[PDB]
């Protein structure tokens, strides 16, 4: 879900 | 690097709009300028997933993970990606090394794992000798040999059978294996074939036997054949115990019509309504039991305990010492007295109670309570144990309890969390899948299967010795906080  | 984490933030503003494929374009962009960065790598796992593609996920939290071993996103994606494919233990293992760096994660890869294998292996074997004997222990063990008819002029089995209920009443190892052997012998000779009489008791005892061996189906189809060929309380006792309130009370009845001053039947009624919290029905019932069969030390005890259950721990003990003063060399005495006391907080005096049985026990010449000691106190002493004296001292007498009852699933469930804990990891497996073949239920099973399959993956993350000596410093710490 999240992207660094 | 400064223009690949450009490309990068690039990347995630094709991520956020949910353009995967322009996404995953700028994240190899800056893999080409820089190749060492695992947030590249992870970027491009987050877009596999968003689509579906699991295999790639796999591939590039990988990559990741490769170079940064301990990265939180690609270990989660990893496991996520894993999960998805059925690799449970690949799930297991590196949500483990994440909760190090979840658990409701971990639980369910576990369930699904432990499911799994338990179903593998599912698609003949007597209880422990210590519960045969307990089982065994209410009956008037002349009267049951004794109920063979010798005056058939057909029976050519009787003498078979009256060998099987002696060798099965001598309550020794050899005894229930000789038994069982027999019996079942006995109940194919009957097939073939005063006789009806003993062919009823041969199928009884038989059924029986499949009940404590956990064959439900077996057990009731050559049950209800004995009650069909002559009708007895023990047929009756037995059937209901297969099928454990209504239809259980209403069997009962029918063994009480059959002989009102058979004891066994109000002792097992005794036990359900005991279970059944139902303490006045229980006490008039064990009561009546003791009766009947004033002899039997098992009336007397389960009157104890209900005194026990019902808040009366005082009139409990002095129930257990009025016992005591009439059996004075039976361990069933002080066995059941130390498991009250066990529960009520008294360690010391449970200790001192399963001692005297223990010594009890090994004076027999019958099983009596078996390894029930044994389990008791090394059950406490490990409770009680950084005390290496203690739990070696637990870990020998669930030794030695493994050894003298080979059938006994408990004793090997005892040894095998200990040897858990003091990372002899193999055995403790070895144990607990024994443990989950020798089970009854599928909860049992389920239950015993779990451990193992929980005590590979230990194993597993002990075999790398970063992850060990990780392990090591978080108990180290918690211990030093502590």
């Amino acid at each position: 879900e999240e992207v660094d | 690097q400064a223009y690949a984490v450009q490309l990068k933030n690039r990347g995630n503003h094709f991520f956020t709009a949910k353009n995967f494929n322009e996404a995953i374009k700028y994240y190899q962009y800056a893999i080409e300028l820089d190749p060492n960065e695992p947030v590249f790598y992870s970027n491009i796992s987050a877009c596999y997933i968003s689509t579906g593609d699991l295999e790639k996920v796999i591939e590039f939290t990988t990559k990741a993970l490769e170079i940064k071993p301990d990265h939180s996103k690609a270990l989660l994606r990893r496991a996520s990606a894993n999960e998805s494919l059925g690799n449970f233990t690949d799930a297991m293992f590196d949500l483990s090394v994440l909760s190090l760096n979840i658990e409701p994660m971990l639980e369910r890869n576990l369930n699904k794992q432990a499911m799994k294998v338990l179903n593998e292996n599912l698609s003949q074997v007597l209880p422990s000798n210590t519960s045969l004997a307990s089982f065994f222990g209410i009956f008037d063990s002349h009267l049951e040999v004794s109920s063979v008819n010798t005056s058939s002029n057909y029976d050519t089995a009787y003498a078979l059978l009256s060998d099987a209920l002696q060798r099965l009443y001598s309550a020794t190892d050899e005894g229930y294996l000789v038994a069982n052997d027999l019996l079942t012998k006995s109940t194919d000779m009957y097939h073939s074939l005063p006789l009806r009489e003993n062919a009823a008791l041969a199928l009884c005892y038989t059924g029986i036997f499949h009940f404590l061996k956990n064959n439900l189906l077996d057990a009731q189809v050559l049950l209800q054949e004995s009650i069909n060929l002559h009708p007895t309380p023990n047929s009756y006792i037995f059937l209901a115990l297969t099928l454990a309130s209504q239809e259980f009370f209403k069997f009962f009845q029918k063994a009480v019509d059959l002989n009102p001053e058979y004891p066994p039947t109000y002792y097992h009624r005794g036990q359900m309504y005991f279970i059944l919290q139902d303490y006045k029905n229980a006490k008039e019932d064990f009561q009546k039991a003791q009766s009947l069969n004033p002899e039997n030390v098992y009336p007397y005890i389960q009157l104890a305990c209900l005194l026990y259950k019902q808040g009366k721990f005082t009139e409990s003990e002095a129930f257990f010492n009025e016992t005591k003063l009439k059996f004075p060399t039976l361990p069933e005495v002080p066995t059941f007295f130390a498991e009250i006391l066990t529960d009520r907080g008294d360690f010391d005096t449970a200790i001192k109670q399963y001692d005297i049985a223990k010594r009890l026990e090994e004076v027999q010449e019958k099983i009596h309570v078996g390894i029930g000691p044994l389990i008791g106190k090394a059950t406490i002493l490990a409770r009680q144990s950084l005390d290496e004296e203690k739990f070696n001292a637990a870990i020998k007498l669930l030794t030695k309890a493994c050894e003298l009852d080979p059938r006994s699933e408990q004793a090997k469930i005892g040894l095998a969390q200990l040897k858990l804990q003091m990372e002899k990891i193999d055995e403790a497996i070895e144990l607990f899948e024994d443990s989950a073949i020798l089970a009854r239920t599928m909860d049992e099973k389920l239950q015993a299967t779990t451990f193992a399959e929980a005590a590979k993956i230990q194993k597993r993350l002990r075999a790398d010795p970063i992850i060990s000596a990780k392990m090591e410093l978080t108990l180290a710490r918690y211990r030093a906080k502590g």
